[PDB]
RNA sequence: AGACCUGAGUGUGGCAGGACUACCCGCCGAACUUAAGCAUAUUACUCAGCGGAGGAAAAGAAAACAACCGUGAUUCUCUCAGUGAGCGGCGAGCGAAGAGGGAACGAACUCGUUGCCGAAUCGGGUCUUACAAGGCCUUGAGUUGUGGCACAAAUAUCAU
RNA sequence: CCAAAGAAGGUGUUAGCCCAUUGAGCCAUAAACCUGAGCGCCUCAUGAACUGUAUUAAGCGAGUAGCACUGUUUGGGAAUGCAGUGUCAAGUUGGCAGGUAUUUGUCUGCCAAAGUUAAAUACAGAGUAGGAAGACCGAUAGCGAACAAGUAGCGUGAGCGA
RNA sequence: UACACGAGUUGUUCGGAAACUGAGCACAACGUUAUAUCGUUUUGUUAGGAAAGUGAAGGUGUG
RNA sequence: GAUGCAUCCAAGUGGUGUAUAUCGCAAACUGAUUUCUGCCCAGUGCUCUGAAUGUCAACGUGACGAGAUUCACCGACGCGC
RNA sequence: AAAUGAAAUACCACCACUCGGAAGUUGCUUCACUUAUCGAAUGAAGAGACCAAUGGGUUUAGCGUAGUCUGGCUAU
RNA sequence: CUGUAAACUGAACCAACGGGAUUGCCUCGUGCAGUUCCGGGUCUUGUUUCGAGACAUCUGCCAGAUGGGGAGUUUGGCU
RNA sequence: AUUACCAAUCUUUGAACGCAAACGGCGCAUGGGAGAAGCUUGUCAUCCCCGUGCAUGCCAUAUUCUCAGUGUCGA
């Protein structure tokens, strides 16, 4: 898949974030977190200690802040178009699981962000890994962050959409096979 | 209304099929009465030539 | 009807090559690293003779570029390889009368055995007793040179072939006359089991394509098709040109 | 959804980059062993409606299926007879590739009850089905009541007996009406239904 | 110098093979015979052959029939019907289906999609009289989706 | 004598009475299977009157359906089903079925390409468990076998077989 | 050599195996097959990750 | 001349000659020496050749009809010669 | 709508043309690839690379030609 | 310039280091004791090595020829 | 005690599964139990019994039980 003359719509995930704000990108992520199956069942847990000693009519509680990082909760997260970014992984074993993933986006004008490790997707969440992660609204201690995150990623992805969408990859010869037309224009 | 959407996005970047390819090769130069010919014998019935026929041409007037 | 004996041998059930008293294949030395960059003495120590073949093969064994052995080659001998001669077969080979170095750095118009047609099947060609290729011509633009196979058939084989240099040993065997049915009977049993030939005009016309009548003859012309059917494949085959010349 | 996105991909099968994914998958494909075992089916999408959930005591697996009609198998190519049966090598083999496919995975893995297969690539020489399995001792399954009936003993080699999809293809199910009037249920139990005689007591 | 991915190795916990085969399900599959010959056909989608389950199997909840004043899963039965159907060297021969009277039948359901949820799931523990339709600890699977709920421009969905 | 004379057998010959039977019930038996639960609690969920109010997106299974070929199958005949290869959709402005092909229309039914599902139906093969019968055969018959019968014996063997 | 009854076969070293290879066979794997009970298989297997024989630090009675 | 030839197999990275390599393998015929082995290539066979020699296969191309289909054509290697 | 021979015009849908040039598909085709495929060898036992248009993008640094989310930037 | 090339002329044999670094030691000059690289040439987008190569063979299809190799069947009546 | 019924025992094999096989053969673990020479009245040397485990394939799985990969990435 580094000789074949690959398709301007699977080229897309060859040409990922850089290591400057991608470490960026996995920080926002990982502080917005999924509780852990013990902050999570021990908050639900004081949904009923102080709603046992609540009158009544008062157990309010939902998810305290986070990123969307399921597939399906991700893709209605961008269909709704209240994922205000998403961060794509570079691989997943049915590529076409998240082919149409940076479609979608500027079809609904999501910034999005291939990233370069599904594996790294996985130790922020916490999962081991995560095709997609999409960043929904987030708090006050944070926009200054990310609001710059959507502008150093969609100067890699959206102003980019022009060029990406007409760009085949691959095509790429050997060190051995492609020196022998070195040696060659050598001998020119 | 909305699935159709998903069938615009997906066929977005997946661009079109060998047939669809060359049959508007056919549309675009004349070869109308013939371009049916074609999506008929390799897209099985005939009611569904024109229904394609008639979506590669109106693939045209959106160059 | 049933099958032909030669349809019927393909099986190989009765009809299969011997080969109890035989020593290994016979076959050049690996084409590995130092047999292209640069050559291996070997010392001839053994010329044994393979039941059912005319050649002599030669044990020469070379050191073991690797490990620490000496690993034992059986080589086709040329003919004047004799115990102990230190043969050398790699790049930088001398051409010596049995050396194997490769084929488009021999000198050419000379006389070369045991060729090998791809580079490294480990000698092929040229291989039969007596037998042996002249190198005609080098193209050192393709790389590739053009040997004279001992049928008059001159081909093209690639410059990096390897070959011995000489003449396969045992030669002149086909022309002491056998003189004898015994003669011939202790010749294939060390080759296969195809001896006596019966003629297919001597056969019932069940088992032979040629078989039957009340006179022993061929009753349809006997060059048969190149398309033909196997079991009726039988006679001259796509015969060309036919009959005494 | 996430379903609509995958499902129109592969509807578009012979697209540049579709046919590109299966260009370098029917390549590894073609290194590995007729069976393989897998960790996710290739088609979550396809997998996951053909009642593959990802619990445990659910496995996928690709098979590997050789292409094109079937030859008879007849000594020496010569077959006896009335000619009707002269042809040797144009016969079908009256099953398809898919229920083949889901049958060499029964006889091989006889501790799995095969539930169904899908479509995952062909090239010009073979065609592989990932044939999803379960495991019907794996308590997961066991105490699971939408497929528990796998479970079940009479389910133990349902591909060898053409009960699943792709053998409800070749056994002329899958058409109900006036299309399959010899086909119903079977088509021995309707040749048995037309052709005893029958002997009322009065007659 | 680690995660993930793809594979291994043995440790545990299991399973499969074998027998039986009347019936049943899949594939395979003849020929003798009949046609006063015979090659289509018939025998026969039969015998043998391979495979696989059950106490029944299979089928089964309409991409069904009908053309009516409509019927309503499958199966079976009588019947339609040896057919004014039809297939057929239009020969020998072959040959169903709807409807109808019945048997049976409290027979219907659940995934995927969709929307709303998003780990409420699963498994290892543990605690309880074994309570695993529950408790409470668990990265151990799982977010590449386990599980929950709703069924239509028409309803009422949805929370205390 | 008989609610018992056929569950018609045994007994030295032809038995209602000599024997065994058989009966309408009872000590009821474990109430370890389940009959409605009469239940019994320990726990567990899930049923209603509802205050306000939303779902809206409808979409509902693709190398699938179809088509072409050629192979089979069928009463299915310008394809009944299937298979293989080539081809390969559509999206409820829909798809398939409406037994003569094609195009153009309408109408009617239905919603394939995922899954489970009792009963009625087939089978005396494991007689497994239990049996009941007969215008049947009556020892060359009836199973090959009324008996130490798939035995003795035969065959290199598959097998054959008194 | 029939029938009946009763007896009768003694092993560190003999033969065999444990323990060789030959013609050859073919379990596995792998492939193929609707299907295998098919084929490959020591002149060395397998798209092919196919094994304690040794050497060792540490553990252990006890001044 | 080995991506060979002959050949097996139901099929397969299967098998046989072949552990071989044209002093070989496969396939025929005649039948030891010696002695010669004549003429006939019309035929039917093998065999090459195919520029042009004459003609064809689906496929591919075109035009026709609303469309099933019609009428072609590419005459292409082959097959004639 | 007057007004021409062997030929009738301004609110212009468009079939009205020997040629000129590239684009774009397509066959024909050789040129070079190699990565599929193929064959062989091998216990897969030493393959190519000084070296810079060689491409990789070269985290870069600029030059035009640019396109822009309209201070991020990239594309050529 | 720009490339791995330190080897027998009728039977010899070649297989488990030199140095520098690191830690203490009889220490730091000298060293006794674990250890690391060097070399006997650093990285490879990277095929095991070649060779052919979008041609093949042959993967699958159809098609046309050929096809007693094989199969099935037939091979009238009169007299 | 006999008969009838309803927890065991259940040899060698055989799907047969440690390997083999015209071998009542051969091992590898793992206990325990004989027998003894040495030796300290008992204790385990080979020798020899008894029993379990050990086939392949597959599935699940392992408090972070070990690993491979010029697959992916990062410190
Ligand atoms: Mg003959
Ligand atoms: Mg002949
Ligand atoms: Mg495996
Ligand atoms: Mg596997
Ligand atoms: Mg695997
Ligand atoms: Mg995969
Ligand atoms: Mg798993
Ligand atoms: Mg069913
Ligand atoms: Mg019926
Ligand atoms: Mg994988
Ligand atoms: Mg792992
Ligand atoms: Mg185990
Ligand atoms: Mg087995
Ligand atoms: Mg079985
Ligand atoms: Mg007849
Ligand atoms: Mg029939
Ligand atoms: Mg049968
Ligand atoms: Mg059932
Ligand atoms: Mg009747
Ligand atoms: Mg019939
Ligand atoms: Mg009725
Ligand atoms: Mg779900
Ligand atoms: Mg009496
Ligand atoms: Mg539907
Ligand atoms: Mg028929
Ligand atoms: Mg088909
Ligand atoms: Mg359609
Ligand atoms: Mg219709
Ligand atoms: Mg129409
Ligand atoms: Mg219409
Ligand atoms: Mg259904
Ligand atoms: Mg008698
Ligand atoms: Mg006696
Ligand atoms: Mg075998
Ligand atoms: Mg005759
Ligand atoms: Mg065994
Ligand atoms: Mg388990
Ligand atoms: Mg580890
Ligand atoms: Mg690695």
């Amino acid at each position: 898949q580094r000789r074949l003359k690959v398709p301007p719509a699977l080229n897309q995930f060859t040409k990922v974030l850089d290591r400057a704000s991608r470490n960026e990108a996995l920080k926002l992520i990982k502080k917005y977190a999924p509780e852990t199956r013990k902050a999570r069942r021990e908050r639900l847990h004081k949904a009923a200690e102080e709603k046992k000693k609540d009158p009544k009519k008062t157990v309010s509680t939902r998810a305290p802040l986070a990123v969307v990082t399921g597939l399906q909760e991700v893709t209605r997260a961008i269909e709704k178009k209240q994922a205000r970014m998403v961060v794509i992984a570079n691989n997943v074993d049915p590529v076409e699981l998240v082919l149409w993933m940076p479609n979608l986006c500027r079809a609904n004008k999501i910034p999005y962000a291939i990233v370069k490790d599904m594996a790294r997707l996985g130790d922020a969440i916490g999962r081991k890994t995560a095709t997609c992660v999409a960043i929904t609204d987030v708090n006050a201690e944070d926009e200054a962050t990310l609001k710059n995150l959507i502008r150093s990623v969609n100067a890699r992805f959206l102003s980019r959409s022009d060029v990406i969408r007409r760009q085949w990859g691959g095509l790429q010869l050997s060190l051995r096979s492609r020196a022998e037309l070195r040696k060659k224009h050598a001998r020119n | 209304k909305h699935l159709r959407a998903v069938k615009a996005i997906i066929a977005d970047l997946v661009g079109l099929s060998p047939l669809e390819k060359r049959v508007q090769e056919f549309l675009r130069v004349g070869k109308e009465k013939r371009a049916l010919k074609y999506c008929k014998k390799r897209l099985g019935d005939f009611t569904a030539a024109k229904k394609k026929r008639s979506k590669m041409e109106e693939a045209l007037r959106h160059t | 009807g049933k099958t032909v004996l030669s349809c019927r041998k393909g099986n190989g059930s009765v009809y299969q090559v011997h080969g109890h008293k035989r020593l290994g294949p016979a076959k050049l030395r690996i084409l590995d690293y130092a047999e292209r960059h640069g050559y291996m003495r070997g010392v001839v120590k053994s010329i044994e003779h393979e039941a059912g073949r005319g050649a002599a093969l030669a044990r020469v064994e070379f050191r073991h570029p690797y490990k620490f052995r000496r690993v034992k080659e059986l080589m086709v001998a040329p003919e004047g390889m004799f115990t102990g001669q230190s043969v050398f077969c790699g790049q930088k080979a001398p051409l010596a009368i049995g050396n194997v170095l490769p084929l488009g750095q021999i000198t050419e118009g000379c006389i070369v055995c045991n060729v090998e047609a791809k580079p490294g099947d480990r000698g092929t060609l040229a291989r039969a007793s007596g037998d042996y290729c002249i190198i005609i011509s080098h193209n050192h633009e393709t790389g590739r040179t053009r040997l004279k196979l001992p049928s008059g058939q001159k081909k093209s084989v690639p410059s990096t072939s390897r070959a011995m240099i000489g003449i396969i040993s045992g030669g002149g065997r086909i022309e002491k006359p056998v003189l004898k049915a015994g003669n011939s009977f202790y010749r294939f049993r060390g080759k296969r089991n195809c001896w006596p030939k019966v003629r297919g005009v001597a056969r019932n016309p069940v088992e032979h394509p040629h078989g039957g009548g009340n006179h022993q003859h061929i009753g349809h012309p006997s060059t048969v098709s190149r398309h033909s059917p196997p079991g009726q494949k039988v006679g001259l085959i796509a015969a060309r040109r036919t009959g005494r010349i | 959804g996430a379903f609509m996105y995958l499902n129109e991909l592969w509807k578009k099968k012979s697209s540049d980059v579709m046919r590109f994914i299966q260009r370098i998958r029917s390549w590894e494909f073609r290194h590995q062993h007729t069976v393989v075992r897998l960790r996710r089916p290739t088609r979550p999408e396809k997998a996951r409606m053909l009642g593959y959930k990802t619990k445990q005591g659910f496995c996928v697996f690709r098979v590997r299926v050789r292409r094109g009609g079937r030859k008879r198998p007849v000594h020496k190519g010569i077959t006896y007879g009335k000619p009707k049966t002269s042809g040797v090598l144009g016969m079908k083999l009256n099953k398809n590739n898919q229920a083949v496919a889901e049958q060499r995975l029964g006889k091989r893995f006889g501790n799995l009850r095969v539930l169904n297969s899908y479509w995952v690539n062909m090239d010009s020489t073979f065609k592989w089905y990932e044939v999803i399995a379960v495991d019907p001792m794996c308590k997961t399954i066991r105490r699971d009541p939408r497929i528990n009936w796998i479970v079940n003993s009479v389910h133990k080699h349902r591909e060898q007996r053409g009960l699943t999809s792709a053998g409800r293809k070749h056994r002329g199910l899958r058409h109900k009406g006036h299309k399959a009037s010899k086909l119903r249920p079977s088509y021995r139990a309707a040749w048995r239904r037309n052709n005893r005689i029958v002997f009322l007591r009065k007659r």
